[PDB]
């Protein structure tokens, strides 16, 4: 068959929106106003 | 892809016949004897298959793909059409290129034109036929005219044959209405042998 | 396909492979998320998986 | 491995062609290869027609491939438990009389990128030939040509329109071995056939004594000699 590896699908528009809505639940704890990056996981085991 | 009308050789000789239009490696060629099915001689450009001699091997050099046969054999006598893979899943083929084995010796065609008859004529109907004979190798190609401009409308020209004298022949019909005939004079049909071009033309 | 999970040890476990092409459609409905102990608190925060 | 053809050799214009190939020695549900027809027109180069398989992918039930003008006039199928390939074709001309190959495609089939690609034809058939005509069976149309070179001219007898072959053209009724020439049958645009012969005779010849070439036609029942003067 194709010769690929496994992949992974996201919508970009709808993971988007819950993030953008999430965010602000963030901001009812960490303040009105701050910046908040995302990034992916720092290291570990494969599991984490 | 564009392959060479024609290609001759001496027994144990070593003939290179080429194709363009290639862009990709899926170059394949394939040989049919006359009144037989084709078979696959080559495949992945150089790559042989299974009960196929040595002397078959692919090449390509840019955009123009090539197939060289050393020590040239009477089994070897056939037409060989080269294809390859393009586009998406599209595959295509050449015209082919016809080898020929036979024995000696070369010998330019010879024609001979014969006008629409006056009881054809009567059918309301007017045929040209184009007589070429006696010529090495067994491919060539017909072209029509009209006193000058050339004819692109009723050709019909059909693969050559070999005789007893082990000599091709082949004849190509061009038919039209009797309008066309007795207003244009003169009519031509070029006969392209390997290169070299013979020449016939009739008037009523 | 050779898994310990939980942190297991003495026994793994053979996923066996399956015919044909796998497809699967899931809902996402929630994280598992941790917070940067670099502070500078009052700057700014940073989330990860 | 051996591909078979088997179908109608002979099919009337605008109608259906059907075409079926029974393959012996392999399975069709063999992810290795693809399976089609190409066909070669009568003194023609090789024409592609079309392949599909049903070994398949996750978007997919299958694939299929179609030559882009063929598209429209024909369908591809696949009986994978009783191993036969199928070709129909609707609306047929005389123009898609051919010699129809079963054809099996070999190729980047079995580990493929993206979507499959095959791009050669491992395995032949027989063939078979089909030929598309509006018409019966027709008595061949009878012309003489006349002559005028090198101190013997050429003349001959023309055979126009006819079907089905053979025909058979003797000077005089075998009068005359030596310096007699017969070419072969050509498909016309109409579905029928047509070919001419050829006889070398001397000037000093030309007289009385005339040329009458005898016309034999066993199908359509026909027996014609003509008189051939210039
Ligand atoms: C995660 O997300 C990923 C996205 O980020 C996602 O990836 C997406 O996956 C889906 C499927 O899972 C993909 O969708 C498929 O894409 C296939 C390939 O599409 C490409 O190719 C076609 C064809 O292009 C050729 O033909 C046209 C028309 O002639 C020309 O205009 C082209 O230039 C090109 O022509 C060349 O080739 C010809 C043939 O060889 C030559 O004759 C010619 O001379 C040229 O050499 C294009 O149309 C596509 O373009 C579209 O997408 C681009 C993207 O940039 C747009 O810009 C553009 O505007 C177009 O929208 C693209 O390039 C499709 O073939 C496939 O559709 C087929 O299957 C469905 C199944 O339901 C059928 O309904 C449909 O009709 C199609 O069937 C035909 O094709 C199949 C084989 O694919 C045959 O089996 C079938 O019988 C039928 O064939 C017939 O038609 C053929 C022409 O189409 C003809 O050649 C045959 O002979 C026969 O008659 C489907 O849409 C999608 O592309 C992925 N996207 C990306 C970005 O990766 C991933 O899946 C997600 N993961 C998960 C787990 O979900
Ligand atoms: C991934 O790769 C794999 C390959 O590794 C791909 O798998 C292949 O997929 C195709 C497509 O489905 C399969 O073809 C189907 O075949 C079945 C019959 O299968 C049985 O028989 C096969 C042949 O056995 C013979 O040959 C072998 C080899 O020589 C020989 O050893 C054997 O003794 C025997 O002589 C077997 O190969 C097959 O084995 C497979 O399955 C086993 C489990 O059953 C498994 O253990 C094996 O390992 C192997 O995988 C099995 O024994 C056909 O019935 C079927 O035809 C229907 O389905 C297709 C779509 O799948 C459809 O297009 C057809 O039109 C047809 O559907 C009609 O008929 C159905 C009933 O027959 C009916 O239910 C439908 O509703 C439909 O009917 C309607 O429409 C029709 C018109 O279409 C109409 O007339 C009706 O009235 C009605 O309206 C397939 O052709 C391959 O078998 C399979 N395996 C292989 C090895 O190729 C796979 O596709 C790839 N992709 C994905 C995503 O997985
Ligand atoms: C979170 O929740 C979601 C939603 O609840 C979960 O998603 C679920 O995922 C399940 C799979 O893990 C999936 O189960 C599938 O159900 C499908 C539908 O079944 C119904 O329809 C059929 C008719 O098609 C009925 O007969 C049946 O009774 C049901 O009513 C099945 O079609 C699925 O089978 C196929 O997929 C699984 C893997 O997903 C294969 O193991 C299985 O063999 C099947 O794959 C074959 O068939 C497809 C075509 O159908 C081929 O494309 C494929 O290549 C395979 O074909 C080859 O292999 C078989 C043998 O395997 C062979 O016979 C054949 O000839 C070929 O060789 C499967 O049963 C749930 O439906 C789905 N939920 C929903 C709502 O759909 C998600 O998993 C959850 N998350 C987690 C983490 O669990
Ligand atoms: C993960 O996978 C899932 C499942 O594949 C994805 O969810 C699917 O997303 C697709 C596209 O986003 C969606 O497909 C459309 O569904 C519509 C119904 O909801 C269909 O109507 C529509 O079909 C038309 O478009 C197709 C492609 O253009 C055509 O092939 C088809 O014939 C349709 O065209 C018709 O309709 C027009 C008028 O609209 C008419 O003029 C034509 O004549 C013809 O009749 C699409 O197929 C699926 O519905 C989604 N499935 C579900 C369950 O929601 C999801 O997006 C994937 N996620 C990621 C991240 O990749
Ligand atoms: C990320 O989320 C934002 C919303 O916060 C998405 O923006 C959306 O963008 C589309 C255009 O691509 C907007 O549609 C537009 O609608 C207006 C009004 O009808 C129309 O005038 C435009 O022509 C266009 O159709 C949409 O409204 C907008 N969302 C909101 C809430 O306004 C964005 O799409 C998301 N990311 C991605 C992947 O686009
Ligand atoms: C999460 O995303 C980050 C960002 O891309 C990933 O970090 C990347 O890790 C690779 C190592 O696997 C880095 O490659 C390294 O590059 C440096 C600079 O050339 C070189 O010195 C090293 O020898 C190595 O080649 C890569 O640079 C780094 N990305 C960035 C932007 O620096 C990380 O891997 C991701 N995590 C997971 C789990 O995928
Ligand atoms: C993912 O969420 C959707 C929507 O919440 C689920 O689909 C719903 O299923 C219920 C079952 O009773 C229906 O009543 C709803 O109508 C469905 N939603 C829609 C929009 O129609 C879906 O089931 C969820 N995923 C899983 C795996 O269950
Ligand atoms: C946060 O916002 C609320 C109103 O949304 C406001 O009353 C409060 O003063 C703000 N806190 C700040 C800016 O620290």
């Amino acid at each position: 068959g194709d010769i690929r590896q496994a992949h992974c699908n996201v919508s970009k528009a709808t993971w988007n929106e819950t993030l953008g809505k999430v965010v602000k639940q963030l901001r009812k704890h960490f303040g009105n106003n701050t910046i908040i990056r995302f990034a992916n996981s720092s290291g570990g085991d494969l599991e984490v | 892809l564009t392959q060479p009308p024609s290609a001759s050789g001496s027994p144990g000789q070593s003939i290179t016949i080429s194709c363009t239009g290639t862009s990709n490696n899926f170059v394949s060629w394939y040989q049919q004897h006359a009144g037989k099915a084709p078979k696959l001689v080559i495949y992945d450009v150089n790559k042989r298959p299974s009960g196929v001699p040595d002397r078959f091997s692919g090449s390509k050099s840019g955009n123009t793909a090539s197939l060289t046969v050393s020590g040239l054999q009477t089994d070897d006598e056939a037409v060989y059409y080269c294809g390859s893979l393009v586009g998406n899943w599209d595959v295509i083929f050449g015209g082919g290129t016809k080898l020929t084995v036979l024995g000696q010796p070369k010998a330019a065609p010879s024609v001979t034109l014969f006008p629409p008859s006056s009881e054809e004529l009567q059918a309301n109907k007017a045929t040209l036929v184009c007589l070429i004979s006696d010529f090495y190798p067994g491919a060539v190609t017909v072209a029509w005219k009209a006193d000058s401009s050339p004819v692109k409308a009723g050709v019909e020209t059909t693969t050559p044959s070999k005789q007893s004298n082990n000599k091709y022949a082949a004849s190509s019909y061009l038919s039209l209405t009797p309008e066309q005939w007795k207003s244009h004079r003169s009519y031509s049909c070029q006969v392209t042998h390997e290169g070299s071009t013979v020449e016939k033309t009739v008037a009523p | 396909q050779i898994i310990n999970m939980w942190q297991r040890i003495g026994q793994a476990m053979y996923a066996p492979p399956i015919q044909g092409v796998i497809r699967c459609v899931s809902n996402i409905t929630g994280l598992i998320l941790t917070r940067d102990g670099g502070s500078t608190n009052s700057t700014t925060e940073t989330f990860r998986p | 491995p051996q591909l078979q053809e088997s179908g109608p050799t002979l099919v009337e214009a605008s109608e259906t062609l059907s075409l079926t190939c029974a393959v012996s020695g392999d399975s069709t549900a063999a992810c290795n290869s693809f399976w089609g027809w190409v066909r070669q027109p009568p003194g023609k180069g090789l024409e592609w027609v079309g392949s599909l398989s049903h070994c398949a992918s996750y978007w997919n039930r299958g694939w299929t491939y179609h030559n882009p003008s063929l598209k429209s006039r024909l369908t591809l199928a696949l009986d994978t438990p009783k191993n036969l390939v199928f070709l129909k074709l609707n609306s047929v001309t005389a123009a898609d009389t051919a010699t129809y190959y079963c054809a099996r495609f070999g190729g980047e089939v079995l580990r493929y990128t993206d979507w499959p690609k095959p791009a050669w034809v491992d395995l032949w058939g027989r063939g078979t030939l089909v030929t598309v005509s509006s018409a019966s069976t027709k008595g061949p149309s009878v012309f003489p040509l006349a002559p005028s070179s090198g101190g013997t001219a050429a003349l001959g007898c023309l055979v126009k329109d006819y079907f089905p072959e053979p025909v058979t053209v003797s000077w005089n009724s075998g009068a005359l071995t030596s310096g007699v020439h017969t070419f072969p049958a050509v498909l016309q645009s109409s579905g029928l056939y047509s070919l001419s012969s050829v006889v070398t005779v001397p000037s000093s010849s030309l007289g009385t004594q005339t040329y009458i070439c005898n016309v034999n036609h066993k199908p359509s029942n026909t027996k014609v000699d003509k008189r051939v003067e210039p």
